[PDB]
């Protein structure tokens, strides 16, 4: 019954202003708060603050103050957290969770399943894809870079190579994300046998091919 | 503040294997700690409340205890979705603050990297890009170091690195290094070398090529 | 004139072993208020019933407000007067949005001043006046429901008298004191893991009254 839904995936830019919301629902709203916790990726959770549903009364995390702000629309039993001075620092992601300290086992009770917030300067872009070419093994790869926004799609030879692959998630530099692919196969199949990497870019409706040969 | 210390921030276990994350306080708490689990997935759920208590549709293997000011987790034996993250959280005084967090990966065999290099495409050198691609695939433990060398010589500025989690399959790591540069910085050097260090071997795994070839 | 509160007769926080944020929220800077209005509806007997808007979260439109009794009930009914005090939503009940009170009302005609009153609170611990801070009104009679709630809600903001967790004193009392006469309302929720903020709210039901003018407060606390 009880569950917090928040709102979809954010791509701001820097200096922008955003606003997520976490939507609670199966309780009478004003008997629990509303926490917010950030999680940045590679690195654990930090808590923001929480906001007393009943009275309104915020409680902020000193580093958060100043450009985070909890705010409210009870009628529609809706938390928002607002964030202001956009920076590269606050690409995260953002969960609420219930703070109902009407029963000492209500603290954090249930968590949203959180929201992604994105800041870059750049627009849809699409990316650029580039082959990588040279025992019973060989690696290939395929180079995926100069793209915005996430997500990127790898497979190889439309998934009938399956086995063997690394991808490698993506990596946010100078604003736009870049990305690399590992095949391994036996020697007897390449050059011999075909091998291509596949990329597609929904946000660019991108499909690119692109075949590995030997160098010249 | 209340800080709360969080060991190991590591750990390696085995499906069935009993084991025990503490979590320490920097001042008295009295059992106002909870428990949560963030997956891979990035869900994140509530384990443990009031210290010490199961929360509701957790199942019985979880359990946390209190010693003083040392605060425990503890699964009896473990199954394939327990390897995810745990953090403790003090909320006995303002600010509310989280324990550093524990990674619970799988034991395995130690295994050494797979190191191939790539240079720059055909492709990428008409548009004015130079870009050196390194892999290191299906090692174990996670720990790694790539050092670039340029013309013999040590190469921090313009590397990007990249991760995939463990594997489902074989339980092991893998890492992507990429060496950006432009077309000219490329071409005024010939050496390109990529050095893997592990601790499988005391010598490092390195990968070179010239330009010039 | 009540006696002073015995030995033991004073709740103890640290027995209260729920959160004091259930205690806090009511003394917080969320109240009930409204000025020169009229009952437009009445539930029971002994309530009345006002459309006051909560300006700040929107959080009720309609507010009922409960007597001790139908006398004090009939005395306000369709009078035009002021409403001040506490609210709570768990377990109020009557019949857009709602919220019930106690008390806290007061005829708005010739019970104005044209400039704010200040009553000095003397705040004790331990038996020792540490400081004095002033709470103001511009009613000739006020209800003792609102110079309480300004007297915590100072003490909430500046003094963590009640924080999330518990609290850093162990007994406390507001006594109130006009000319000869005092009585006192304690601090502190009941024993155990829960607190009915409604049985403890009911205590301003009767509507108490005091002169803005005559009246002394003093807040006796207990450190830990």
């Amino acid at each position: 019954q009880i569950q917090l839904v928040q709102s979809g995936p954010e791509l701001k830019k820097p200096g922008e202003t955003v606003r997520i919301s976490c939507k609670a629902s199966g309780y009478i709203f004003t008997i629990a708060g509303i926490q917010w916790v950030q999680k940045m990726p590679g690195r654990g959770l930090r808590w923001i603050g929480w906001i007393n549903t009943h009275s309104g009364v915020p409680e902020y995390a000193e580093e958060f103050k100043g450009r985070f702000a909890f705010s409210l629309e009870t009628s529609a039993r809706t938390a928002y957290l607002q964030i202001s001075n956009l920076k590269d620092e606050d690409t995260a992601t953002y969960f609420c969770a219930r703070i109902y300290y009407g029963n000492n086992g209500g603290v954090m009770d249930y968590w949203g399943q959180g929201t992604s917030v994105t800041v870059s300067s750049a627009k849809t872009t699409p990316p650029s894809v580039y082959p990588l070419a040279p025992n019973s093994m060989v690696t290939l790869g395929c180079l995926v870079k100069g793209y915005f926004p996430e997500p990127v799609t790898v497979t190889w030879n439309s998934g009938s190579l399956s086995s063997g692959v690394h991808t490698f998630p993506a990596v946010l530099q100078s604003d736009l994300y870049t990305l690399s692919s590992s095949v391994t196969v036996p020697s007897s199949t390449w050059p011999s046998e075909t091998v291509t990497c596949n990329v597609a870019h929904p946000a660019s409706s991108t499909k690119v091919d692109k075949k590995i040969v030997p160098r010249d | 503040d209340i800080q709360m210390t969080q060991s190991p921030s590591s750990l390696s276990a085995s499906l069935g294997e009993r084991v025990s994350l503490t979590c320490r306080a920097s001042q008295e708490i009295s059992d106002y700690l909870t428990w949560l689990q963030q997956k891979p997935d990035g869900t994140i759920k509530r384990l443990i409340y009031v210290a010490s208590s199961l929360d509701s549709g957790v199942p019985k293997r979880f359990s946390g205890s209190r010693s003083g000011s040392d605060y425990s987790l503890t699964i009896s034996s473990l199954e394939s979705e327990d390897f995810a993250d745990y953090y403790c959280l003090q909320y006995a005084n303002y600010p509310w603050t989280f324990g550093g967090g524990t990674k619970l990966e799988i034991r395995r065999a130690d295994a050494a990297p797979t190191v191939s290099i790539f240079p720059p495409s055909s492709e990428q050198l008409t548009s004015g890009g130079a870009s050196v691609v390194c892999f290191l695939n299906n090692f174990y433990p996670k720990d790694i170091n790539v050092k670039w060398k340029i013309d013999g010589s040590e190469r921090q500025n313009g590397v990007l690195n990249s991760w995939t989690d463990q594997d489902s399959k074989d339980s092991t790591y893998s890492m992507s290094s990429t060496l950006t540069l432009t077309k000219d910085e490329y071409e005024r050097h010939n050496s390109y070398t990529c050095e893997a260090t592990h601790k499988t071997s005391t010598s490092p795994i390195v990968k070179s090529f010239n330009r010039n070839e | 004139s009540q006696p002073d509160p015995k030995p033991d007769e004073l709740h103890k926080s640290s027995k209260f072993t729920g959160l004091m944020e259930n205690m806090k929220v009511l003394y917080d800077d969320n109240h009930v208020s409204a000025i020169n209005v009229k009952s437009i509806d009445q539930f029971l007997y002994f309530d009345l019933i006002y459309s006051i808007k909560d300006t700040k979260l929107g959080n009720y439109d309609n507010v009922r407000v409960e007597f001790k009794n139908k006398d004090l009930a009939d005395k306000y009914k369709d009078k035009y007067v002021d409403v001040f005090g506490a609210n709570y939503y768990y377990q109020c009940y009557f019949s857009k949005r709602k919220t019930c009170m106690y008390g806290g009302v007061t005829e708005h005609n010739g019970n104005q001043l044209d400039k704010y009153r200040s009553i000095t609170v003397r705040v004790f611990e331990d038996g020792k006046n540490l400081l004095s801070f002033d709470v103001q009104t511009n009613k000739k009679k006020v209800t003792a429901q609102e110079l309480d709630y300004l007297t915590r809600h100072y003490l909430v903001k500046n003094k963590k008298l009640y924080e999330f967790n518990n609290s850093p004193y162990e007994t406390g009392y507001i006594k109130f004191i006009e000319n000869e006469n005092s009585f006192w309302y304690d601090m502190m929720p009941a024993p155990g893991d829960k607190f009915d903020q409604s049985k403890y709210l009911m205590m301003y039901n009767d509507n108490k009254m005091v002169d803005s003018k005559d009246v002394k407060i003093e807040v006796y606390l207990t450190t830990k």
